[PDB]
């Protein structure tokens, strides 16, 4: 029940992009996806909430000693600004 | 001497922590520190105050006969 309320609550239509590479064309594609995959948001949800809340970043560290590991694996970052942002490239 | 990387052996332990940027420099400040000190206080009275209420009733009790028994004396000598 918890995998079913997951899957209606996010394999719903608008979130889905079907995509493609090759020797396609893409009318084959667009009626295949129309023959296939017309029936998802038949319905579409009333108030459900599938928003996305931003993340806090903090500025920590976390140890997690071992000596008994031949090397050690270390990361370290500061907070990037998002897909979106053109600062990216 | 010693260097990061060559004191010991240790295994298994996770620090988590954080940028001072990030946390307060004090904060319960009052709300926990005075009862930390009242503990710190009585885990140690027994100990450390002794000694010293003794030094402290050995030096009034010293001083006071000093002076009663030189100046102040010259008790009877009585004719």
């Amino acid at each position: 029940a918890d995998l079913t309320e997951y899957l209606s609550r996010h394999y719903k239509a608008p979130r889905m992009v079907l995509a493609a590479a090759g020797g396609l064309e893409h009318r084959q594609l667009l009626d295949l996806a129309q023959k296939h995959f017309s029936g998802l948001s038949g319905t579409y949800d009333e108030d459900a909430v599938p928003t996305l809340s931003p993340c806090r970043f903090t500025g920590s560290q976390i140890c997690h000693r071992e000596d008994g590991l031949p090397l050690a694996h270390v990361a370290i970052a500061v907070e990037g600004p998002g897909w979106a942002h053109p600062d990216n490239v | 001497g010693r260097q990061f990387g060559h004191l010991t052996r240790v295994r298994h332990v996770i620090t988590y922590s954080l940028s001072p940027f990030e946390q307060r420099a004090f904060p319960h400040y009052f709300s926990k520190g005075i009862p930390n000190v009242l503990r710190r206080t009585r885990a140690c009275i027994l100990r450390v105050a002794p000694p010293f209420v003794a030094f402290y009733l050995v030096y009034t009790w010293g001083t006071q006969e000093f002076e009663k028994s030189k100046r102040k004396n010259p008790a009877a000598y009585e004719n």
